[PDB]
RNA sequence: UGCGAAAGCAGUUGAAGACAAGUGCUUGUCGUUCGUUAUAAAUGGCCUCGUCAAACGGUGGAGAGAGUCGCUAGGUGAUCGUCAGAUCUGCCUAGUCUCUAUACAGCGUGUUUAAUUGACAUGGGUUGAUGCGUA
């Protein structure tokens, strides 16, 4: 934000602010604030709109007002990036803006991939919400309907300048996943850093994985372990699955590919770091992005569906069970036990539920008709939800049209009792919930694409006291 | 600030006369970088090979953890160390087979390569460039 | 998790008491003190007999025997070893009845006879504990009184809880304080549950409840860590203490069909959530949290076996998972012969692990929702397939598409609802039944295109396909779960080379590398020889195979003549290797005086 | 608005044998002085009271050292043969030494002239002479008769008590803290014996068996004692009676064992042992001692010893040789009427109701290529990066700053051969480093198709390349060569 | 743009209307429409609140620098030359050997797992700017 003192032609600087400012205006009988809007046009899926009041004195934030700020897989609605002098990845030139009002009306209405689901997180401890926002963490306490803080996790071009011009290509490291331990005292984070365009490592994508530490009192994560190229060199980190209580007090992690490798992490006190204790080879030449990982809660055995194979491997040992084998008709999504006994599998063309004791398959539901290919692969794991007492949820989003599709979501949400034998609750809501999780408490909380948080869940003396408060 | 920096390759925690093999299994056995060095110093492959041949293979595991420290932390000795490496491997190869654990206790070799070969595409896709233009203006 | 053995103890004695064999367990007490996981004795009370010790390692014997009477039942016998007025002796308590008209309570104290005590009690003593520590001995009596006596048997103090006929007492210790509880039975299948503190008064009473639809006639009684386990008509009724309250039932058909009055059943914990159920001779060793059968013994060489005690392990504490329990065996014979016997088990780690695919415990697609928005009868069909004629393959295909409404060749995401895995499997009865020869249907295709083709029928399949050129690349390319054994004896077999790569592709894609390389350790070192020679005459996955092949092969196998050819291919290939890459980054990438002539 | 970043470091992952805590404090014993003695220094002993001088025992002579100093202040050579010992009391203000004859002199320490008592052990010579930790009047005194009488320092002329049962020479004797009773002593036969003194005594309690003659007996702990015989040093435990660690690391028959607790060091105790190989080596107590750390000489090292713990200024470490060299080792630890004017600065604010304080903290001063990169002088950071005296790490930043700004042509337009020039020196260099293989590809690659004309025309710039070609050229065989030992690394698993 | 793995496999980038410039014709543009899954460049770069010195605690290191004709393995030059070799008691690269304030980089010592203090009147004026030092 610039000031042009116009007598002298002079200037005076606020910079590093937190986006680029759509508004400005000067708030005051004597212009002692100034009312800034800003934008953050780092996300492409949503305008992010945040009303910052500064104290002209000292030009210092009095009062920065913002709702959540999650990113959806894909750009929502009507949003529009800003003018820009060039037409980048961030910002529309002059002539490219009504094209591409156009062009993003007809890939809503025409396209039949329409995922714009964000990923969420919930702390433990302190039921927190945290939002990956790209290369930050926005931490959102929706108690209070309150921010509470905004965290760079990533280096970068972040807010070291102001990107302008061909400095708009440049993308920043964008947070893929973020996780908390059951305990809640360590934070996981995983990263891609894109390379610069027009290099020779230009196509090298750089894959980080990070660990973060803090007390409960403190406010700021601190980084305490950092991992370049985990599982190999620009092979991906797909899922991320924090340890039960029962396996080092919850301080162990396993990360999974698209290569089918699955690595163990542990805190080891000695070291001090965490360090790599386990590790399986992902040597065969099979990738898919559709991997899942369930731990059972005594910490025995762990679930790895990979592709269209699901395959039960002992912790101890680390390899297959000695069925450990279970064939799906299509790539898995989601895996997830509802309880030690079943285990609830969803593939891209049903959900089936399990029993480990049986080994039988109980209940199955289409979900074709809804999801055929709505969603990439993961997504549906971040709609389908689990609580560890009562039950699971699913969340089926449907496009309405009335004589072609039109932009205008309906949401149903369906409460299923473990194995999937009844539908405990049946809701209907009138826009795509992008995200439902469920907070440690039996209710559950789900994220809506308009930035809407909702639960699921089960005398003389009185005349002259009056008189001398109006004085 | 202080955090450290790793990698997801670090599996640490998961004849004839003249032979130095004496001196090298007290070295060995002691940790005496100065006696170590000395024995490193001599290149005659005929005396590499012999040396390797009668020491030890208990010893032969730790020989293999001081070569890779040594590679990784100077990047010129990476050729004459090597051969040390070599021989080890084809030596004692029947008892490196039949050992509980390879990974956890030769995890510096393993970062080590990984870390050289992993460059390896960078450095044709270097080289062609410079062939390309080393070729233009010598026939210009 | 795993049962050992029966190994003999003793032989029983041929009393008339013990001859009936359905209530032979009763006439025989097992010490609590003495038979613990740490305890290599045992001390038995068998009725009319003696009250006899044993030690059980390294080999069984008798150390200890005190004769009785035979018209003589043990009724309760407790056993413990401790410091009197100080000397280190054993404390032994046993109480008998003699013809129901009297009842003698007896303590005897042994050297580590230093004294023998007897006195007349009031009902029938059911429970004996010895408190080493204050030197008191505690008798339980079926009129309802619990008497505390000293190692003298002089009377202490006497508590009444207002109850007689009890039937059942059982001790246990929780957080270094000592507890008992005791059901008296009442009429209408009620049962009186109490729970008392043994600490002005030595026995406190804590809890008192009455319990609904208990019987006991029926009813076989066990407890471990505060959970009171009850068998009734094949159903394991689970009651937790301090108030006794019915957490769980767990149904065990195994039971279910038994004939009442001939299978003889005993039921003893052997660890947390685990139990040991013997059925006449067989042997189960049951997880409870889980309802799972971890084990499973049959005594073919005894008629009936009936479980004494067991001796329990605390596995969330305890690392050791080998325990022992004994039970009376009864031989079969003209003249059944009883014997008692220890058996070794092994608990295991009380995992999920441990109980995944042992339960004992023995679809259809349906729509999500029941009823404007954007859209994005098996039998019968086997009845029919299977009416045909043989050989008939233009009605088989027809009856299968046209009935199930397939509409190609292969399976599609439309063909989920055939998904079901029974009547895939008979189709392919019928398949194979149906056609023989060359000539299969082409409903045979779109089975094999199916992703859930049956397991068992995936062996030996490339072998039944072997005449038809065309249905190996479907089955290569997609039948799914094809054993790699097979693969790998085709691909060292086949000399077509279109398929050797097709096959590398689908052995690499679906096999872990360590897999593929313990199974070319058993290939023979020929058919690996000529592989290798067909490579001297999409192509990294035919020599990353043969990569593998190298590491199955080792060091000492290769021969050294081959060794020369294939690394002069070798070297050749990483020679062009290096040219073609240097050509792919190559696509990738004023003078003073001059004279000119002017145009004009 | 927030405070700009700082730019940060480039750290590549870990490499094997890092730095750690422990040996940072190790290497700041950096100063040696090496002196030169008459015989081999036997025993080395330090005060335990300020300033904490140690006593060279060598020939016939005892020399104090100054700790400060460094040198020698007091000489005590009255003694007419060899000597054996020179421990300081606990009090500090008393030294003992034993004899070739046999005899035993108590002198004042700091006092070489005064001998306060004279007590004639034995005819054999007496190599042990230790006062007693916790009690200060009795004496310990061990011979080549096998017998370690313990004197009285008020009655010299018979022992208090004459401990015995010994079947080889004792040159071992050690006092249990918390234990004034027990006493431990340690013969050639390999057997270490205790003693208790309370009881009539001249049989030990019981023995521990440590199979190699036993050259030096320390209590380490109440519990635990640490005893170096033979080739290794051996951990017992007197509760249990049985040995808890055994390393023997060593080449050469250790010697000599000092223990040092609660100092000012990462590690809370330290474990010194001399090997008799050249090898001084430090273990740590809290991690079954393993070793930490340390050091080489010209020859056997017959005597160790370390500052107390409570030194109070510069550690010194001691180091005693046979050919009679010492080594030392040392970690180094206006007018009235004006004042009156200008009197308020000291207060703090401590009677005030509100404190208040905005002032920033000091950020540490930045670096010319951080300034130019805060300032977008793309051009002139890019010079900084490749300056006479960079560290090499500083060099890789700016480098990979630039790439992530998206600045890298940008800083290479304005350019001719002469200013080009220290990028490709820097590059030939770099190149060979694992760390900046791939940095230099990108920057080398972007100048040749940015300068290609200026190259053929510049026949230096030329050269730059025919060398580099030669150097990548030569990295291309090393990466090759790692990918076949890991390629027969796999076959051996 | 679709799919997918990140590698890649297929497929696109059209028509009309209006305006400006140049000479009805040509090019270029669009805060104009329809349809399809579908270079840049107006000399224009980010504030201030406190600096300097000396310590301490972790985290990294290619160590920061100087010697040693002491060894090991290479590369290579000037002149002469009977091609065997000579004088430069040749040079350079790497390792080893000796040494020092770890001498090098970085985060922190508002409370943290750990770890700090000290100096200054944070002003105004004059001279020197051909400043000061060095070849």
């Amino acid at each position: 934000m610039s000031l042009w003192q116009l007598e002298t032609n002079s200037q005076q600087f606020l910079p590093r602010l937190n986006g680029i400012i759509i508004d400005c205006q000067v708030l005051g009988p004597q212009g002692n604030y100034y009312s800034l809007i800003l934008q953050m046009t780092e996300n492409n899926s949503n305008s992010d709109y945040q009303f910052l009041l500064l104290n002209a004195s000292d030009l210092t934030s009095k009062l920065s007002i913002n709702g959540p700020l999650p990113v959806f897989n894909s750009t929502i609605k009507h949003i529009q990036q800003p003018i820009s002098a060039m037409n980048t990845k961030n910002s529309n030139s002059i002539t490219s803006l009504n094209h591409s009002k156009k062009k993003q009306s007809r890939k809503l209405i025409k396209s039949r991939r329409q995922d714009f689901t964000t990923n969420v997180e919930i702390n433990p401890i302190n039921k927190n919400l945290y939002f990956p926002h790209i290369s930050a963490v926005q931490i959102f306490d929706f108690y209070k309907n309150e921010q509470v803080n905004y965290q760079y996790l990533t280096s970068g071009v972040n807010n070291s300048m102001g990107k302008v011009r061909f400095e708009l290509n440049l993308q920043d490291p964008i947070i893929t996943d973020l996780k908390f331990t059951k305990d809640g005292q360590w934070m996981i984070t995983y990263e891609i850093e894109y390379p610069p365009n027009d290099l020779l490592s230009s196509k090298d994508l750089t894959h980080i994985l990070k660990f973060w530490t803090k007390n409960d009192n403190e406010t700021n994560w601190n980084l305490k372990t950092k991992v370049i190229n985990p599982h190999g060199i620009s092979v991906p980190i797909t899922k991320i699955l924090p340890s039960p209580r029962s396996v080092n007090n919850s301080q162990g992690c396993l990360t999974a590919d698209n290569n089918g490798g699955l690595k163990f992490w542990s805190f080891d006190s000695h070291e001090s770091n965490w360090c790599l204790k386990k590790i399986s080879l992902p040597n065969f030449n099979h990738f898919s992005n559709s991997v899942s990982l369930a731990w059972s809660q005594d910490g025995s055995l762990i679930f790895h569906g990979f592709d269209d194979k699901l395959q039960i491997l002992d912790f101890d040992t680390f390899k297959k069970f000695e069925v450990s084998e279970f064939t799906l008709d299509s790539e898995i999504q989601t895996v997830k036990l509802i309880n030690d006994t079943n285990l609830i599998v969803a593939t891209r063309t049903t959900l089936n539920a399990i029993n480990l004791l049986r080994g039988q398959v109980i209940n199955s539901f289409d979900l074709y008709p809804f999801v055929n290919g709505v969603y990439k692969n993961g997504h549906m794991d971040r709609l389908i939800t689990c609580d560890e007492r009562t039950g699971n949820i699913a969340l089926v989003i449907n496009q309405q049209l009335t004589d072609v599709p039109t932009i205008n979501y309906k949401s149903r949400i369906i409460i299923f009792d473990s194995d999937l034998s009844t539908k405990l609750g049946n809701f209907t809501h009138h826009e795509y919930i992008s995200w439902i999780g469920w907070n440690y408490d039996t209710d559950f909380i789900f994220l809506d694409i308009e930035s809407t948080l909702g639960v699921v869940g089960t005398s003389n003396s009185d005349i002259f006291a009056e008189q001398l408060h109006k004085l | 600030g202080n955090a450290r920096v790793t990698s997801g390759d670090n599996f640490k925690h998961v004849t004839t006369t003249g032979t130095v093999t004496v001196i090298l299994s007290q070295a060995l056995q002691s940790n005496d970088h100065s006696l170590l060095e000395t024995v490193l110093n001599n290149r005659d492959e005929r005396v590499i090979r012999d040396t390797i041949f009668r020491l030890k293979p208990a010893l032969a595991v730790i020989l293999l953890e001081r070569l890779a420290e040594r590679i990784a932390r100077q990047t010129h000795r990476q050729g004459p160390l090597n051969v040390w490496v070599k021989w080890c491997l084809i030596i004692h190869g029947g008892y490196l087979v039949s050992i509980p654990n390879l990974m956890s206790t030769l995890s510096s070799l393993h970062s080590t390569l990984k870390r050289r070969s992993d460059l390896l595409p960078r450095l044709l896709a270097l080289d062609a460039r410079l062939d390309c233009t080393i070729n233009k203006f010598k026939t210009l | 998790p795993s049962l050992s053995q029966p190994f003999r103890l003793a032989t029983l004695p041929k009393i008339a008491s013990l001859s009936n064999f359905s209530l032979q367990a009763d006439y025989v007490q097992v010490a609590d003190g003495t038979f613990n996981e740490s305890t290599n004795n045992i001390t038995l009370g068998i009725s009319g007999s003696s009250i006899s010790q044993y030690i059980i390692n390294p080999t069984p014997k008798l150390t200890f025997d005190y004769p009785i009477p035979s018209t003589n039942i043990i009724t309760a016998c407790n056993a413990e070893k401790g410091q009197a007025n100080k000397r280190n002796v054993e404390i032994w308590a046993f109480g008998l009845m003699v013809n129901k008209g009297n009842y003698t309570l007896n303590v005897i104290t042994k050297a580590l006879f230093l004294s023998q005590y007897k006195i007349k009690a009031k009902a029938k003593v059911m429970s004996i504990k010895i408190d080493t520590k204050n030197s008191l001995v505690i008798a339980i009596l079926q009129n309802g009184l619990i008497e505390i006596f000293d190692f003298k048997l002089t009377l202490l103090h006497s508590f009444d809880i207002s109850y007689d006929n009890l039937k059942y007492a059982k001790w246990f210790t929780e957080n270094g304080t000592e507890y008992v509880f005791v059901l008296c039975p009442l009429q209408d299948d009620k049962v009186c549950y109490k729970l008392l503190e043994l600490t002005s008064s030595p026995i406190k009473e804590l809890s008192s409840t009455i319990i609904e639809g208990f019987s006991f006639e029926n009813s076989k009684l066990c407890y471990q860590f505060g959970k009171l386990y009850k068998l009734n008509q094949g159903k394991i009724y689970i009651y937790s203490l301090p108030h006794c309250q019915l957490q769980q039932v767990i149904e065990f058909p195994m039971v279910d069909k038994l004939s009442p009055g001939d299978d003889l059943i005993s039921f003893q914990p052997v660890s947390v959530n685990r139990v040991l159920l013997t059925v006449n001779n067989v042997i189960y060793l049951l997880d409870l949290l889980h309802c799972s059968t971890l084990s499973q013994r049959e005594l073919t060489h005894v008629k009936t076996f009936q479980l004494l005690k067991s001796a329990v392990i605390n596995s969330e504490k305890s690392h050791n998972s080998k325990t022992i329990a004994i039970g009376i065996s009864t031989k079969n014979g003209p003249n059944p012969t009883s014997s008692l016997e220890i058996i070794n088990i092994d608990v295991g780690t009380n995992t999920l692990k441990d109980s995944l695919g042992k339960s004992f415990q023995v679809v259809i697609l349906k729509p999500l929702f029941d009823d404007r928005v954007k859209c994005n009868h098996c039998n019968e069909v086997i009845e029919k397939l299977s009416a045909l004629q043989d050989n008939d393959i233009t009605s088989f295909d027809d009856i299968f598409f046209k009935e199930l409404k397939i509409k190609e060749e292969h399976y599609t995401e439309k063909d989920r609802y055939i998904s079901d895995p029974g009547f895939l499997n008979k189709v392919l009865d019928l398949i194979f039944g149906k056609f023989s020869g060359n000539d299969y249907p082409k409903t045979l295709t779109f089975l094999l295109t199916h992703p859930l083709f049956p397991l068992s029928r995936t062996r030996n399949l490339l072998s039944l396909l072997r005449d038809q050129p065309r249905l190996f690349k479907q089955a290569i390319v997609t039948c799914p779960n094809l054993p790699l054994n097979e693969l790998l004896e085709e691909l060292f077999s086949i000399r077509n080379r279109e398929l050797l790569l097709d096959i590398s592709f689908r052995i690499l894609q679906d096999f872990t590398r360590d897999s593929i390389k313990q199974e070319m350790k058993k290939l023979s070192k020929l058919d690996v020889q000529n592989f290798i020679e067909f490579i001297t005459s999409q192509s990294t996955q035919l020599f990353q195979l043969l990569s593998l092949v190298l590491d199955s092969i080792g060091l000492f196998s290769l021969e050294g003549a081959l060794l020369e050819n294939l690394t002069l291919y070798i070297d050749k290939q990483v020679e062009i290797a290096e040219r073609n890459t240097e050509l792919w980054n190559l696509i990738d990438t004023l003078p003073t005086y001059t004279m000119e002539y002017l145009d004009i | 608005s927030t405070a700009r970043p700082r730019i940060i470091t480039s750290k590549a992952p870990l490499l094997p044998q890092q730095t750690t805590p422990e040996q940072r404090y190790w290497r700041q014993y950096t100063s040696a002085q090496l002196v030169k003695e008459h015989n081999s220094v036997t025993h080395i002993s330090f005060n335990p009271q300020h300033p904490h001088d140690f006593a060279v025992t060598s020939s016939t002579r005892v020399q104090i050292f100054s700790s400060r100093t460094r040198q020698v202040i007091k000489t005590f050579s009255r003694f007419k043969d060899v000597v054996y010992s020179a421990s300081f009391r606990s009090d500090g203000k008393l030294l003992c030494a034993g004899d070739a004859t046999g005899l035993v002199s108590v002198y004042d320490s700091y006092n070489p002239r005064t001998i306060l008592l004279s007590i004639n052990a034995s005819t054999h010579p007496t190599h042990v002479t230790k006062f007693h930790t916790q009690d200060n009047k009795i004496l310990a005194t061990a011979s080549d008769d096998r017998v370690t009488r313990l004197w009285d320092i008020s009655n010299a002329y018979e022992p208090q008590l004459e401990l015995t049962g010994a079947t080889d020479y004792v040159r071992t004797l050690s006092f249990i803290p918390a234990a004034p009773h027990l006493v431990a002593t340690g013969s050639y036969d390999g057997l270490i014996r205790l003693y208790d003194t309370r009881s009539s005594g001249s049989t030990p309690i019981y023995s521990l068996n440590h199979d190699q003659p036993v050259e030096n007996v320390i209590a380490v702990s109440p519990t635990q004692i640490v005893s170096c015989g033979g080739n290794n040093f051996k951990v017992w435990d007197l509760t249990s009676n049985k040995k808890l660690y055994e390393r023997g690391n060593f080449n050469k028959a250790v010697t000599c064992l000092d223990y040092v607790e609660n100092f000012d060091s990462p590690m809370q105790s330290a474990l010194i042992a001399s090997s008799l190989d050249g090898h001084v080596k430090v273990f740590d107590p809290l991690d079954n001692f393993q070793v930490k750390f340390g050091w080489k000489f010209s020859g056997p090292v017959l005597s160790c010893a370390v500052s107390p713990s409570t030194a109070q200024g510069n550690r010194h470490l001691v180091a005693g040789l046979s050919s009679g060299l010492l080594a030392i080792r040392t970690k180094k630890k206006k007018s009235n009427n004006f004042q009156r004017m200008m009197r308020g600065s000291e207060y703090q604010g401590d009677q005030e109701h509100i404190i208040h304080n905005d002032k920033v903290r000091s950020q540490r001063r930045m670096r010319a290529f951080e300034r130019n990169i805060n300032q977008f002088k793309w051009s002139e950071a890019l010079d900084n990066a490749f300056v006479p005296g960079m560290a090499k790490e500083l060099t890789l930043t700016v480098l990979q700053e630039l790439r992530k700004r998206g600045k890298v042509r940008v800083a290479l337009y304005g350019r001719d051969e002469s200013t080009l020039e220290p990028l490709l020196n820097w590059c030939l260099k770099g190149i060979e480093d694992v760390r900046s293989a791939s940095i230099v590809a990108d920057w080398v690659a972007v100048v040749l198709e940015l300068y290609g004309n200026t190259l053929e025309s510049s026949p230096v710039l030329q050269e730059l390349m025919i060398d580099l070609k030669t150097k990548v050229r030569h990295e291309i065989h090393k990466s090759k060569e790692a990918q076949r030992i890991e390629g027969m690394l796999q076959l051996l698993t």
